């Protein structure tokens, strides 16, 4: 995961 | 500019990030969003014009964050869908299993199921504890968009998700996807913020  | 959960809206005219939901405190309007998408006292602008600043926000351990807007915005108890619009009823939290739909300015409006709470995620910039994981896509672009049951109750805003080369994980299963929200109930209080409803 990464924000968005 | 006319708040409604799912628009976009630029920070220090740079980053793009979606409206959340429109919130107030006492006398003052506002909207929560993601806490990554801006600093204390970034200015948020909506299609080009200062709609306000971002009044508090907490990340990384958290995703959070609100934007105290300026008189001349009006609030609205709704979320995008396409043309259309989802109207907020409320903020109970939906259990493990729950349809839901996020909306926001890169993938518009999907739908799909919580899948786990709890989660953790591991951004560069620190770990995030206390998401809530759903299979509804997102893309960069997304973030701090509005998550929403088709009923109305409102559960929280995007925060990240295992997008792929193409920006978003639209084009791998659901069964794949890992799309993360932080729970709306605690950023309320938090702030002491009020939903709009309607």
């Amino acid at each position: 995961a990464a924000p968005v | 500019a006319n708040i409604v959960g799912g628009i976009e809206y630029s920070i220090n005219n740079a980053s793009l990030c979606s409206v959340g939901f429109s919130v107030t405190r006492g006398a003052t309007k506002g909207f929560v969003t993601a806490g990554h998408c801006g600093t204390v006292n970034a200015t948020a602008r909506i299609g080009g014009a200062v709609v306000g600043t971002f009044a508090a926000r907490v990340f990384p351990g958290n995703d959070r964050a609100w934007v105290s807007l300026t008189s001349a915005q009006t609030l609205l108890p709704r979320v995008a869908n396409g043309s259309s619009f989802v109207t907020v009823r409320g903020s109970t939290e939906a259990a493990v299993g729950a349809a839901v739909c996020r909306s926001g300015r890169t993938t518009g409006y999907q739908c799909g199921t919580i899948t786990a709470k709890n989660v953790t995620a591991n951004y560069a910039e620190g770990a995030v504890r206390g998401l809530t994981q759903g299979n509804a896509c997102m893309g960069r672009g997304d973030s701090g968009g509005s998550w929403i049951t088709s009923a109305g109750q409102a559960q929280g805003v995007a925060s990240g998700g295992n997008v792929q080369s193409n920006g978003n994980n639209c084009g791998i299963p659901a069964s794949q996807r890992s799309s993360l929200f932080e729970r709306l109930q605690p950023i309320l209080s938090q702030y002491g913020l009020s939903l709009v409803t309607g």
